[PDB]
């Protein structure tokens, strides 16, 4: 049907103003689309924020406002607080369906950025004995909580067989994620170097090991 | 205050049907819409449909009309969603939200998780992850269903622990946990992860041994 598009991630510091936009593939958003904004905080905590383009939901701070800026719906946070770090979704009433955008991850820097601690573990003997091999890459203590993870087996990009978790908030409010490369013990034996490459804030961290 | 209470976790087999429910508290059920939202692992949010208990007007997403039945009982102030002919693609957290004119959800329920799987209760195989401060880990592989609990040295090692969320690989979950300890400390100080899987009363301890 129609596609609703939002920025994927935005970053701001405490006390600044930040604007998030939401647009439609049919051209303009209008009042009849009743633009809604909701906030997703960890552990599936959702809060309604703005309904009908600009109405604050019950008990939402006055620093949150919704408006149509031109042909787009927009949410502005004036004087962003560390607790506003969350995912924001907009949805539009269109053709009698609520259609959702993909959400914006807003980082509000309430502490200094931290680079990831990457650790790559080789398969254990006991697992190789079952004819399986799983490499484990743990990525902890990064802030902003947005990272990309890439695996290379003897320099070739891996496109199948890896799994990565979505970043979870640590209790110290930095983030953590893990990635798994699973291969059969046979296949693991045809290759020597294994790399887990994590890019965070335009910098790559690589941890590599050699079967041997 | 306003509360939207939802039913718990459901485990269903492919082909089945489930009924989930949401109770209203703090407001006049009849004056408001009850909407249902689906959230996939990472596929965003999708609106399933809405019912107005006051006159039982329903709206449905076209994509879901064939398998969903939305109902509401005013006497009980409860809304129901029945899903039919389930496939693994219906595994999601479902939310019921309170709506009105121009909005679908100012107050949200807590979410009910549905997993659709033909897998059987399988205990984890636990493997030690040694390097050879030092980070040690345990891989908890191939269990069904969720959850497993992981502790380190019977709870005595609580600082420096990270237990990651489970991924599904084939139709079983895999999860890992790590602990970082001062280098001097290991191997003199024994490090063991303790993994419990209640559904199959699996409890297994794995001592980390240098490679
Ligand atoms: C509550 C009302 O009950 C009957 O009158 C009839 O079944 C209506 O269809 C029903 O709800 C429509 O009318 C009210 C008018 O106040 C709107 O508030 C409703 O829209 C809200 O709820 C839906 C599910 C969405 O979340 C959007 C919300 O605004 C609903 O509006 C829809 O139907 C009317 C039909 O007359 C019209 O086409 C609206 O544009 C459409 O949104």
């Amino acid at each position: 049907q129609a596609v609703v598009t939002q920025e994927s991630a935005l970053t701001t510091s405490p006390g600044e103003t930040v604007t998030l936009t939401c647009r439609s593939s049919t051209g303009t958003v209008t009042s009849g689309n009743h633009a809604n904004w909701v906030q997703e905080k960890p552990d599936h905590l959702f809060t309604g924020l703005i309904g009908d383009t600009n109405n604050r939901a019950p008990g939402v701070p006055a620093r949150f406002s919704g408006s149509l800026i031109g042909d787009k719906a927009a949410l502005t946070i004036t004087g962003a607080q560390p607790e506003d770090e969350a995912i924001y979704f907009c949805a539009l009433w269109c053709n009698n369906h609520w259609i959702f955008g993909g959400g914006t991850k807003l980082t509000v820097l309430g502490q200094p950025k931290s680079s990831p601690s990457v650790t790559l573990f080789p398969p254990s003997s006991e697992e190789l004995e079952t004819n399986k091999a799983t490499l484990v890459c743990t990525i902890t203590d990064f802030y902003p909580g947005v990272v990309t993870v890439d695996w290379k087996v003897d320099g070739t990009p891996v496109t199948q067989g890896m799994e990565t978790t979505q970043p979870s908030k640590q209790s110290n409010n930095k983030y953590m994620a893990s990635s798994y490369l699973t291969l059969t013990a046979r296949a693991w034996e045809r290759h020597s170097s294994y790399s887990c490459q994590v890019t965070h804030e335009g910098h790559t961290v690589e941890k590599s090991l050699s079967r041997a | 205050e306003v509360q939207v209470q939802q039913s718990g976790t459901v485990l269903a087999r492919p082909g089945a049907s489930v009924k989930m429910s949401c109770k209203a508290s703090g407001y006049t059920f009849t004056n408001y819409w009850m909407h249902w939202i689906k959230q996939r692992p990472g596929q965003g949010l999708e609106w399933i449909g809405a019912i107005y208990p006051g006159n039982s007007a329903t709206f449905y997403n076209h994509k879901f009309r064939a398998k969903t039945k939305l109902t509401a009982v005013t006497s009980t102030i409860t809304a129901y969603m029945e899903l039919s002919s389930l496939t693994n693609e219906d595994s999601a957290v479902y939310y019921c939200t309170r709506g009105g004119h121009g909005y679908y959800g100012d107050y949200w329920g807590q979410g009910a998780s549905l997993t659709v799987s033909s897998a059987k209760t399988t205990p984890p195989s636990v493997y030690p992850l040694a390097p050879g401060m030092v980070t040690l880990g345990c891989l908890v592989k191939g269990y069904f269903p969720e959850p497993v609990t992981v502790t380190w040295n019977s709870g005595s090692l609580s600082s420096g622990v990270h237990t990651f969320p489970a991924v599904l690989q084939s139709d079983l979950y895999t999860l890992s946990s790590s602990v970082t300890v001062p280098s001097s400390t290991w191997p003199s100080e024994t490090v063991t992860c303790n993994v419990a899987h209640p559904a199959s009363s699996t409890k297994v301890d794995k001592k980390i041994v240098p490679r």
